Formats: structure tokens, C-alpha cells, sequence
């Protein structure tokens, strides 16, 4: 109960209310409050329950309890509201207390795009060069921050995997792709590779398997 | 009448061999012991605590509420042999506890020259 | 035969200089492409390169450590010299001393080949950290007993001495063994009369000759039963409550008391402690507990107080258990179904869930004691709420689904239900 | 500081092959070594310049180079092969001399089990009742050690997850079990929903959409 | 008007005490239901609670630090002091004050409303006593030359001494500013010669009536032209070497010489050493220098020594420059699909991977020119063999994969080389 | 000869101010420096180098190699001004580079105060 997890990062376009939440198992029988802290000033607080809010704060900032976990929703983002948001509660006997990781709100520009991942087995052609490569392509997203896995029966991989950085494409939305350097042997034991790509927050899995469709 | 020889070598053998005593300083109890007085020990007690000055190797406190240090005379030898013999695993030392502590050590050597004497 | 033998100081301060002195027999510094060098490894942790002197005059050190060390050779008399200058508590472990050997001309990369035994360096903390002072049963006794305060320390000290304040010189002194990462002493004290009120405190130090720590952070003794009135507790709601209601543990009594302590029996942890107002010809304090769960359960006896005698308690009040447990609720069943019966399998995994029910006893059994075969019972889920949640699958052949009734038939004797429903497939 | 890294630790059954791979942005120009370090005694060297093995040591250690990363196989590793595996290497200069965090190979007393993991809609019926709950279940994995995490359109849901740990079973391979509980508008929300559970670094997932059942 | 003041050193040197207080006004600490604490932010990264006080004298501390933290209360005066003991430069950061209220008398749980401001504390990250000797522009010197060694230091030294090992009187002694605590020192060599060869050394004070520090690493300069034999320089392999072919150089000499040094005449680490053996008709000795790569490419010189005199030289060999390029290679077209199944997606994937190229330009156009709607050419990625690789990938509509023949051609032109490929779906 | 009081008065007031020579140093000198002597400044610059010890200022090692230690000169005020006036920032100072930079300063004061007497 020593660690209350936040999301390390949260941004939302203006408009859109955009959800924070601190799970940690002390929390079923504690209190929490939610602070918001704007760089370079002291942390205000926001709310001092799991559900109250004080006199002050906008009416934006309502929070709200479930289970062993407690979350913030700033219903209608604006550009002022871009800055770190804690968590706090105690121990579980009612102790030394606790402070979250604790997000950033960031507001976007242009509105989020998801990637679209197209993931190519090696050819036939591949293995009489006694080579094999994987080839996952990435494009239109935005904004350029991709974090590629690449995983073999679910076991990750680290061993030959090649990424480049996000480029600029002609519609202002980035684009990367990852290779990975297989021997032909390899290719032909395991059940299945897959290529997952995390965006700001997101999982996007493509399968290929080298029995079935080959 | 050959034993009041015995009488003080065994005992200034044996507080030099227990408490660690420096052999240039053992003779001075037999000044202040002679052949009627060493049968008691808190005799031996009260000489030992006179002049070898065992009360500053205790703690002391220069100025009320104010942090400990360490007695005058702490590198001394019976600092040391006090430590090792009283102190240790699961022992407590009070302030009045040390002079029981050490008659009743004294009364088991006192007791050697009698049993040994015959 | 290429042996290496390293020798030096094992124990050492905490603002002192190491210095170990390899010692390799059976080859020579002057001999092309060699080398000799350092390695460190903390206490069950991975390896870290220290220092190294190649068969010349160049030395190479650890970026970060390079303001700390200082290699140096002696090739007529075949030894290596280290010397760490500014040790920690974390720079202890077993210093290796190895040999070496260049790949190849052009790059400074060596392979280490003939390694030496362990070499185990330990570091004494200094007093800087502080003891901490523990009293058991509670800080607050009877005029009767005995107690034994607690200093233990994460430093190693050998020896503690324990002060109370408004005295002049040290209470007791005692020694404790430096177990291998905790040292505690024992101080008992005598039978406590009236005058052991006060703060006590206790320092330490790693023999009777050396500069004592930082001061323990002051401990309250208080004595009870040193005054004549007499206080009384009751509680506003019934004692028996049902772990999510108000509760509101009251002090009422005569006399001019201005402070009240409210302890829990079982619990070290710090009386709580209020001032008291004058309502109704009675002084009472108000101690709300906010919601209460089944931690806040026990006994709960009120205690005086008053300032001109800071440290003596009126005579203890008599006990008022509160009990909180949940209220029986008794299961709710669901049915659970895949909804997606791939034609490519041969089992499917029809089951049934329980949701909400606080006694812990309940027993699922299918087709009324029937399909003894293929059914698994999860153990129970204890939800935050305070409910337990239970589960069970039965394998049945793809076949099988079709004109084949399954049906789970469940039970709670403490709430006197059973509830039987079909999981039929979808 | 050291820039080489490994797997915190791998388990292997006997009679089995253990790959153990440390990578770097050094590796690519400076060569490698892998140690040996059996509790308390000193570590003895096993392979150097990654492709050649000392004369005194067993066949079944072999070694190669993959890229920027290097591999040390244990084929068929027996019961005595129970150590901690250090990789060396210089910097990118070659001045300097860099560690790695180093495995900890371990045989296991009996084979080990890949989990059953089967997810469960909520009910037809639970939306009349205005509650929805997700259950995934897993079953007859050796040894006990899941972390199941929930995600919900590909982002992680920590709000509403309960979890209880593994226990012991009637047959000799431990079980357990995790529930979601999800207001039905957000079941009804989102278009799909997946279980994942994390057993000794192998990855297993099985999802679940509303469209296709509500 | 509730507001905190806190204020203190804020700059304290490393394994020392800081002694932050604080200054409420606004609220009486001896009401019920209140405390005073503080809390640290490391810059940029989270929130971290570390001592509280409540209304009665109850101290919380976090439990990972509880050794060190130390929080003393005063009412009267409307203090609190914070006394953390041991500063290690990891606990840098802004501190702030914070006004803590209890929710309710259950659980010792509060949440802060009234917050400080914060003072910026930074701690010294440490000082070596060992001062640094280096010497501009190389240990190989001319005959006729002013060298320049540069005895530095980073701990507040005053003034530095430099001895010459082997001689009993010290060469020279200056002094420096201590210029936010470096300073640093210039001993000028005059015209050198034969005898100024050896392993200077140098130390540093805090004034001439201190006691000297540590000495210096020791650092040798070569005298260079002592002796009469010529030596030379020649590579095995052509003065031209593609990368990977391990490059051999030789040095060759027609007198009875010992020890060879070879030094890169840009800054390189240090000049390496090699014995002779004797050879059919010359006294020689080869450094294999393994697979070259762009880092060994410049002017090598092979000088000459004997152990007579161990810091002498012979005069410089000629320059040999080793250059060094990558060749470039020819792209090879593999043709990648979708997979044998694309069923029920209307727009699917084709689409060219161009495996390892070296001179950076390649250019894919799909069926000549045209084909233009939604050729994207994803940019390329170095692999780490050095070679380059791309692939572009053509969106086309489903049922056309069937009848629109779509293939692929690549233009490297440096290489010289047109290639076309006609991927297919089966 | 009225100018020999006034010279000797003159060049020992510039010695002593200089170098912070001690009271009784002036009288030392003027045993020596008597007007015989102060024409030259060679030899008073070697009778301060050698009365005063000048050359135990520098710093000197036991054995052949150790670390230097502080010389006689530790807390001599001879020493400490003489290291305060030329060891400054940037200035060097070998063994034979002392006398002469005494010479030069000792030199200019005796002829500017000789010719200012003038
Ligand atoms: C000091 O007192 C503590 C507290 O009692 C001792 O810790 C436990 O003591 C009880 C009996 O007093 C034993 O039954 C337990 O086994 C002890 N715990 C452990 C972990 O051993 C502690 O042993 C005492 N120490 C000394 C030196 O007397
Ligand atoms: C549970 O009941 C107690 C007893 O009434 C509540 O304590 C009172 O709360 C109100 C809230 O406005 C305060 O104005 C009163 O001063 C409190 N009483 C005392 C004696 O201080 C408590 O708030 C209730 N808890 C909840 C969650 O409703
Ligand atoms: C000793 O070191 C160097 C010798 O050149 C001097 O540092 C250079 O001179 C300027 C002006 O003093 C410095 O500000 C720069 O750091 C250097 N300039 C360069 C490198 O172009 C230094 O002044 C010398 N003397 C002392 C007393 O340090
Ligand atoms: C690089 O090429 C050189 C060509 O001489 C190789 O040099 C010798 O290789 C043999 C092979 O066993 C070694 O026994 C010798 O010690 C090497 N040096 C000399 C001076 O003969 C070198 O091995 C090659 N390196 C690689 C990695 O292929
Ligand atoms: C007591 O401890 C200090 C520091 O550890 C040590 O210097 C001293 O020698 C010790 N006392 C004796 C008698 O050895
Ligand atoms: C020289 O430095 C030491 C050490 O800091 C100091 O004690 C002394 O006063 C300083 N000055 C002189 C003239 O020694």
C-alpha cells in the first residue's frame, strides 16, 4: 500500500473532460484529497474527501469514489488547467500519510489521432536468402511520442529490434515504423509474434502467425 | 601468623587479574588494608571506589538537559574492565547498582584467600 | 596457477581512507596486454568495475567515482594499492581483485579471467541516527505495575543509556548485543509510584567511550489514579452498530478536568486527547469517530486530566466495548455465459456467479449434486465493500451444449437461502 | 550510469534451454563477456568475444551476437547451473568498463503450466438491474505469480478492479480470480474489453465486445 | 489571513544538518484538530511527505527516514523547527509548510489546506582533495619546446607545488585564486631538454602553513629525438582500409631498439607500448589493432624507445594517415503482402521493403509515376551494421488486389542500380 | 657623515616595513648593516636570507619521495609575509628565483629611500 499509482501522463483537446485516477489499496478505508499544483507556484487543494469539494474551486473539478480507487474529472478542459494534479491518503491502520506519482494535464492542439498499424510478415522470398524480417509500420498519429513492443508468444523481445523516430508527414501527423531481424529458424517455432504500439495512452496490437497464413 | 602475607597477595592478585589493574598501581590497597579488615570486602569496595576513581566512567551531562558525553577518565583500563565485566548482553547498570555490582565481585575474591589459606 | 590474495582492513569509519593491497603470484606486470583492477559487490547486488592499471603507467576509473580513488602498482614486489578516501555506509560489500586482459590494440577492453576470493569490507554508521523510544503495554499505567520502555536502534549501537528530564543525571544504563542489523535494550522500570511522570529519553553510543547520538524524541509517561473525582464514558448510538454509521464516544464527569484522553485497549498507538466544555452543569469532551469499520473495534475506557500536574490521570473509567460487524446479506445469483460459441472448440465454459453475501460459507453444487466431474469453485473474493464474491465454471463438451439442461444450485445456511438458476447458453 | 540491462530474472525447467540477453548502445563496436557467479564463491569467466569459450567449461554454454545484443544460451541446463549471469563491455569510447544488472537462472521442481484464462460478459439480465461486472478466470498455472491487468479499448482501467491471490488448489497448480464491476452506460460505451495476465513474462489475453453480446 | 512563512539555510554542505523553520500566524496550534508539517519536492518529480506535529505532542515521520528527521514544536513563540541530519546532494529541492487538519478522531489521516511557499535548498555535491594533472598539448614533446602543465583542483587550494620524482627539492611552487572554489595552475617549462624527462607530480595547500594534500597521479613526458636510429611505419593491409578488415600496423627499426610507441596525433587516450622481437633482419613489433572502424582514422606515428633511459625517444617516424570509408552496397527489393487472407477489409496493403543501403538516397515509385494516390515512403532507419534500410507501403482498394497488377520500382543511383519487384497476394 | 644615520635609519625603516621584520630584528641589522655595508644590496639581501631563514619557508621532504610538509618557517611572520607578497595570483617561485625577486624589491627600496633622503 506503500504506492499510490497515478497515470504518468493525461492530455485531452479543449472541451472534453479527462479522468484521473489513483488507485492504491489503502484507499478502501482512508480518505483522500486531490491537489493541483501550476509550475513554478504552491499546490492548491481541490477536493478534501472522497467526494467534497471546497468553496472556492471552480465547478469544473468533481470527484468520485469506487472500489479502492478514487478519480477527478475536469469537465471542460481549458487552457488553464494544464498543470500536476497529487493524490494523497494514509496507510492502512491510519498513519504516516501517502502522495501519488500524481498526472499532467496537458491541453493538444490539433485533436488526437490514433495510429493505424500494418504489420508485414517476411516473405517467401526471405527465407531462401536465409533472412527474415518483421516489418511494422506506423502512421498518421498525433502527437509524435510511439513506444513500439515487440513480443513473441507474448514473451517480449529485445533482440534485434530497430526503431526510428517519429517523422513529419506532408498532413502534420507523425509517422515511424520498426523492423526486427529474425533468423529463418526462429520465424518457423514460435506460435505468433505480435508488434504492440502504445500512444500518449493506448494499445494497439497487430498478430501475424507463421503457420496459419503464410 | 603467616597467612597476613597470603591474606593481601591474594587479594592484590586477584583485583589485578578481574579488574585488569595495573601492576604499578595494585600495591596502593595495601596502604589502606591490613590484617583485620580484608575479611570485608565492602572495605576493598569503598578504597576501589575512592581512589582508582571508578565514578567517571560513567556518562555525565555537562549542564541540565543537555546532551552526554563521556567521562573524564574513560580511556583508563578499569573503564575498559568495567565495560566488559558489567555491561554486555542482557545486563542493566544503575548508578547504585555498580558499587553492588562490584562488592559483591570483591567478596568472591576476599573469599578465595580464606578458602585457599587453611 | 595464477592466484590472487587480497588483505586489508575490514572494519572501518565512517570518514576514513580504505586501503587494500592485492598480492598475484605467477605473472608479471611487465608482460604485454595484462592488467590489474578492482571490482565491487554490495550485498546481494550486481557487480560494479572500480579501477584498473594496464601493464604501464595509465590508470582507468569509474566516471563517477574518479574524485575517490587512487590505484597504484609495485612491480618489484608483486601488489596492487586501493584507496577508497570518502566511505559510506553504502560503499560496503566484498572487493574483488582480478586480473585482466586486452581484446586487442586500439581499445581499452579487457575480459577479467582469473578472479581472487572475496574480500569482505564493512563500514560503522556514525551518530547521526537517532533511537527510537517504544514503551509497551500503553504510555499510561496504574500505579501498580511495571514497565520496560524499549530503545532500539539501525546503526549498531552496543550500548544505551536512558534519561528523564527534570533529573540530573542518567536513570539507568544498559547494553545490548549488535544483532545483525538491530540492537534493543530493555530498561525496566521499578514499581511506578507518582513520581515517574515526565519525558523520558534515551541516546547511544558504540561503547562507553565515545560521543553519544542525536537525543530520542521524547516519550510521555502518564500515571493514572492520583486524583479523586472519577469520569464516565458512554456511547451515543448503541453499542452494537452496523460498520457504516456515525459513532460518537462521549466523557462526561463532575469536577474541573480540562483535558481528556480516550485509549483503546490492545493498540500502542497515542490516546487521543481533547479539551472539555462546560454544558449542563457536566464536563465533557465529544471524540467523533466519523464512519467506523471493523478495525474500530474493542474496548474503549476514558480517562482525566488537568494542567497543573501535566502528567497524572484521573482513576480509569469503566469499559465500553463496541462491537461492529456487517449484517448478513445472503447471495444474489447471475448467470455467465461466453455468448461467442466458436464452432472451432470442444469445451465450453458455462458457469454462475455469486455477488454479494457476508457470511463466509457458500457451496455451489451443479445439477443438484450431479457433475461431480469438470467443476471448478474459485476461492472467495473479499470486495472493498466488506462482501465476499465467489465463482464457478463447469467444462462441458461442445456436443453436450444443445438439449442438455445445466443449472447451479447454491446455499448460505446464515441466511437460510437457496436460489437455483439455469445458465442457459447464448 | 551502467547503460547494459537484463531480465531481472528467468526460470526454466530441467532439460531445457535458457536464453539470457543484456543489451546496449555499446555493444555494437566493443565486444562482450558473460560471468558465472554462484552464491558466495567469485564469479569465474564462461565466454569472451562473444563467439569463443574457455577450454575447462561445459559444452552446453554457447553464445552469440544479435545486433546491439548478445546472447548466452544454457542448453540442456541441469540442477547445478543455478547462478547469477553477468554480461561486460566498455563504453563507447573503450575506456571504460560497464556491468550489467545481471539474471538469476533458477530450475523449478516441477514443469511449469501456462495459465487458462477465460472472460465472461456480464449477464443479459444485469443490465436490467443497472449493474455490470466483468469476470475473468485463470486457472492451473505453476508457479503463483499473476498480475492481471484490465484494459478497455486498448487504454489500462484501474477503477473498479478486485483481485485476490493465488491460492493453493486440490491438484498441485495454483488458481485465482478477478472481477470488474462497470457501470452499464460505460459497459455499453466502449467496444471492447480484455483480460490480460502476466505469468513469468509470458503474456495471455482474451477479449470480449458488447456489439457482439450485450 | 491563515498564511506560512518558512525560512532557513539554503545552502548546506554535504553530511551536515539543515534547520528550516517555519512561522505560522493566523491559527493557534493549541486548538483540536490541527497540525503543522512539512513536505519536499525534488525538482520535477513528485510530492513526498516527511514530519508532521499535531495540537497534542504527537510526531509522525516517514518511515523510510524516520532516523533522521527530527520536528520540535514551540506555542508560545509560533515555531516549528525541522532538523533533518544528513544531507546527501539527492535531497535537493523546494521544502514547503503546510497546515494539516485532522477529518475525524478515528484515524491520524489528514489532508493539507493551507500551504507555504517553499525555499529553494541545495546541497554541495562534494569536494576532491586530489588535484588533477594534465599537460597541453600531449606528454610528446619536442627538443626545443615550452611545455605547459596544468596542476587543477576543485577544493579551494591556494597555492601548488610541483615535484619531479627522483629529485629531493621541489621544481616550482605558484599559486591561484580560488575562483568559486577550482582553481588551477600553469607551471611553465622552459626550453626542454634532455634531463626533463620523468613523472612530474603535483600538490595543493590551503596556504604555505597547511599541511599538503594527496599527491597528484603521477604524469610522464617523453623527450623525443634523443637518440640517432630512424624508425618507420608500414601498414600491412593498403593505407586505404574498408571498414571490418582488421588493420595491422608494423614498426620497423635497424637498431637494437625495445619498446615501440605508437600515438594517434589527434587527442587519443594515450600512446601505446609493445617489446621487439627480433625479426629476419630488423628489430620490429606489430599492434594488431582488431576490426577498424570510422574512430581509428587519422595520423599515426611510430616513435622509438629504450629502457636505458625509459622516458627517451627516437625521433618521430613518418606520418602514416589511415582512412577510412564504408563501401557502398547495392538495395535488394523483397516484396512484402498483406498475408494470404485480407477477407471483408475494403482497402488493403502492398507494399516493397528495400533491405541494406549505404549511400543515403533511394527513391520508390510505384508503377512508374503513376499509382500516386497514397504512395507514403516511410523514412528510413540506420541499422546498426551501418547499412540503411526503407519500405513504402500503397493503400489499394480490395477487389482491384485481384486484377490491378501494382509492383514496385527502386532507383539507388550512387550504386547504379534499377530494380523492380511485382508483389502479389496469394 | 650625517648622512650614514639617516641612510641606516632609512633602509632598516624600509626592511622592516617590508617584510614585517620583528623589533628586534631591527637591531640585529643594524649590528650588521652598519655603513660599511649599505652601498650594495647583494649583501644585505644574503644577511636577511640567511639571519631571518628565510629558506626554511619552503616546504621540504624527509625521505626522497613523501609528501612535503610545512618547514621551520611554520608561524615565523617572515614567512608568512613573504608568502603573502609574492606567492600572489599567478607568480612562481622556485629556489633560485626567491633571491632574486628579494634582491629586486630590496634594491628598489633602498635606492628610493637613499634618494629621497637626497
Ligand atoms: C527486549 O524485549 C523485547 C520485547 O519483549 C524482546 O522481543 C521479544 O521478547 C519476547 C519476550 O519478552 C520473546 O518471546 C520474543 O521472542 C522476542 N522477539 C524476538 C524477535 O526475539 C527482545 O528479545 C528483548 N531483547 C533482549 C536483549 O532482552
Ligand atoms: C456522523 O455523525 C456525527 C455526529 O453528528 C457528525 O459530526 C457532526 O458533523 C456535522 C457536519 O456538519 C458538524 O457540524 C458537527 O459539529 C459534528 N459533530 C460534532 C460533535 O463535532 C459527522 O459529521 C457525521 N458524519 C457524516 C459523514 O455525516
Ligand atoms: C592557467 O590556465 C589557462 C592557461 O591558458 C588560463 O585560462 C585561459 O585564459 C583565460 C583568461 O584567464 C581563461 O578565462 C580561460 O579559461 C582560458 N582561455 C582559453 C582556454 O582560451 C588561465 O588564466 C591560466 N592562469 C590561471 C591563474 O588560471
Ligand atoms: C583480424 O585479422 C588479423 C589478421 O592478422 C588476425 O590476426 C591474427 O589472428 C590469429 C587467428 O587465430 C591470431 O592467432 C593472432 O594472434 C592474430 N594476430 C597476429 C599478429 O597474428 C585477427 O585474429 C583477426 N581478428 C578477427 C576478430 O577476425
Ligand atoms: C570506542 O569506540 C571508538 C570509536 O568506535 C574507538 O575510537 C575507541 O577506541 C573505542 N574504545 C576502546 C577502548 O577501544
Ligand atoms: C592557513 O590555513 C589553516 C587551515 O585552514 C588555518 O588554520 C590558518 O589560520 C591559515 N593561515 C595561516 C597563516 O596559517
Amino acid at each position: 500500500s506503500y504506492d499510490l499509482t497515478q497515470p504518468p501522463s493525461v492530455s485531452v483537446s479543449p472541451g472534453q473532460t479527462a479522468r484521473i485516477t489513483c488507485s492504491g489499496d489503502s484507499l478502501a478505508r482512508q480518505f483522500a484529497s486531490w491537489y493541483q499544483q501550476k509550475p513554478g507556484q504552491s499546490p492548491v487543494l481541490l477536493i478534501y474527501k472522497n467526494i467534497e469539494r471546497l468553496s472556492a474551486i471552480p465547478e469544473r473539478f468533481s470527484g468520485s469514489t469506487s472500489g479502492t480507487s478514487v478519480t477527478l474529472t475536469i469537465s471542460g478542459v481549458q487552457a488553464e488547467d494544464e498543470a500536476d494534479y497529487f493524490c494523497q491518503s494514509a496507510d492502512d491502520s491510519g498513519s504516516y500519510s501517502l502522495f501519488g506519482t500524481g498526472t499532467r494535464v496537458s491541453v493538444l492542439g490539433q485533436p488526437k489521432a490514433n495510429p493505424t498499424v500494418t504489420l508485414f510478415p517476411p516473405s517467401s522470398e526471405e527465407l531462401q536468402a536465409n533472412k527474415a524480417t518483421l516489418v511494422c509500420l506506423i502512421s498518421d498519429f498525433y502527437p509524435g511520442a510511439v513506444t513500439v513492443a515487440w513480443k513473441a508468444d507474448g514473451s517480449p523481445v529485445k533482440a534485434g529490434v530497430e526503431t526510428t523516430k517519429p517523422s513529419k508527414q506532408s498532413n502534420n501527423k507523425y509517422a515511424a515504423s520498426s523492423y526486427l531481424s529474425l533468423t529463418p529458424e526462429q520465424w518457423k517455432s514460435h506460435r505468433s509474434y505480435s508488434c504492440q504500439v502504445t500512444h500518449e495512452g493506448s494499445t494497439v496490437e497487430k498478430t501475424v502467425a507463421p503457420t496459419e497464413c503464410s | 601468623a603467616a597467612r597476613i602475607p597470603a591474606a593481601i597477595d591474594a587479594v592484590i592478585e586477584g583485583i589485578k587479574s578481574k579488574f585488569s589493574i595495573d601492576t604499578l598501581g595494585g600495591e596502593a590497597l595495601k596502604s589502606v588494608i591490613d590484617g583485620t579488615n580484608y575479611y570485608d570486602a565492602s572495605y576493598i569496595t569503598t578504597a576501589i571506589y575512592n581512589k582508582f576513581q571508578v565514578s567517571s566512567c560513567l556518562p555525565s551531562v555537562p549542564f541540565l538537559g543537555g546532551p552526554p558525553v563521556p567521562g573524564a577518565g574513560a580511556n583508563k583500563p578499569i573503564c575498559s574492565a568495567v565495560d566488559k565485566l558489567y555491561l554486555g548482553s542482557g545486563n542493566f547498570l544503575d548508578k547504585s547498582s555498580l558499587p553492588g555490582s562490584i562488592q559483591k565481585d570483591v567478596a568472591k575474591i576476599v573469599a578465595g584467600a580464606e578458602q585457599a589459606a587453611k | 596457477q595464477i592466484t590472487l590474495k587480497e588483505s586489508g582492513p575490514t572494519l572501518v569509519e565512517r570518514t576514513q581512507t580504505l586501503t587494500l593491497t592485492c598480492t598475484f603470484s605467477g605473472f608479471s606486470l611487465t608482460t604485454d596486454g595484462l592488467g590489474v583492477g578492482w571490482i565491487r559487490q554490495p550485498p546481494g547486488k550486481a557487480l560494479e568495475w572500480l579501477a584498473l592499471i594496464y601493464y604501464d603507467d595509465v590508470r582507468r576509473y569509474r566516471p563517477s567515482l574518479k574524485s575517490r580513488l587512487t590505484i597504484t602498482k609495485d612491480t618489484s614486489k608483486n601488489r596492487v594499492v586501493l584507496t577508497v578516501t570518502d566511505m559510506d555506509p553504502v560503499d560496503a560489500g566484498t572487493y574483488f581483485c582480478v586480473h585482466a586482459s586486452l581484446f586487442n590494440l586500439g581499445s581499452r577492453n579487457v575480459y577479467f579471467r582469473y578472479w581472487g576470493q572475496g574480500t569482505l569490507v564493512s563500514v560503522s554508521s556514525g551518530v547521526s541516527k537517532k533511537p527510537s523510544l517504544s514503551v509497551q503495554p500503553g504510555p499510561i499505567v496504574a500505579p501498580e505495575e511495571t514497565l520496560t520502555l524499549q530503545c532500539g536502534s539501525d546503526a549498531g549501537y552496543n550500548r544505551f543509556v536512558l534519561y528523564k528530564d527534570g533529573e540530573r543525571d542518567f536513570l539507568q544504563l544498559a547494553g545490548a548485543q549488535p544483532q545483525a542489523g538491530l540492537s534493543q535494550a530493555n530498561f525496566t522500570l521499578g514499581p511506578v509510584s507518582r513520581s515517574y511522570g515526565g519525558q523520558y529519553r534515551c541516546y547511544g553510543a558504540h561503547n562507553l567511550s565515545s560521543e553519544w547520538s542525536a537525543p530520542s524524541d521524547p516519550l510521555d509517561i502518564l500515571i493514572a489514579g492520583q486524583f479523586y473525582d472519577r469520569v464516565s464514558l458512554s456511547v451515543q448510538p448503541g453499542p452494537t452498530v452496523a460498520s457504516g454509521e456515525n459513532v460518537t464516544l462521549l466523557c462526561q464527569s463532575q469536577g474541573w478536568m480540562q483535558t481528556f484522553l480516550l485509549t483503546k485497549e490492545g493498540a500502542a498507538d497515542d490516546p487521543w486527547r481533547l479539551r472539555s466544555t462546560y454544558q449542563s452543569q457536566k464536563y465533557q469532551a465529544e471524540f467523533p469517530m466519523g464512519p467506523v469499520t471493523s478495525a474500530h473495534a474493542g474496548t474503549y475506557r476514558c480517562y482525566g486530566s488537568q494542567s497543573s500536574k501535566p502528567y497524572l490521570l484521573t482513576h480509569p473509567s469503566d469499559p465500553l466495548e463496541l462491537v461492529v460487524s456487517a449484517s448478513t446479506k445472503g447471495p444474489s445469483v447471475f448467470p455467465l455465459a461466453p455468448c461467442s460459441r466458436s464452432t472451432s472448440e470442444s469445451t465450453a465454459a458455462l458457469g454462475c456467479l455469486v455477488k454479494d453475501y457476508f457470511p463466509e460459507p457458500v457451496t455451489v453444487s451443479w445439477n443438484s449434486g450431479a457433475l461431480t466431474s469438470g467443476v471448478h469453485t474459485f476461492p472467495a473474493v473479499l470486495q472493498s465493500s466488506g462482501l465476499y464474491s465467489l465463482s464457478s465454471v463447469v467444462t462441458v463438451p461442445s456436443s453436450s451444449l444443445g438439449t442438455k439442461t445445466y443449472t447451479c444450485n447454491v446455499d448460505h445456511k446464515p441466511s437460510n437461502t437457496k436460489v437455483d438458476k439455469r445458465v442457459e447458453s447464448k
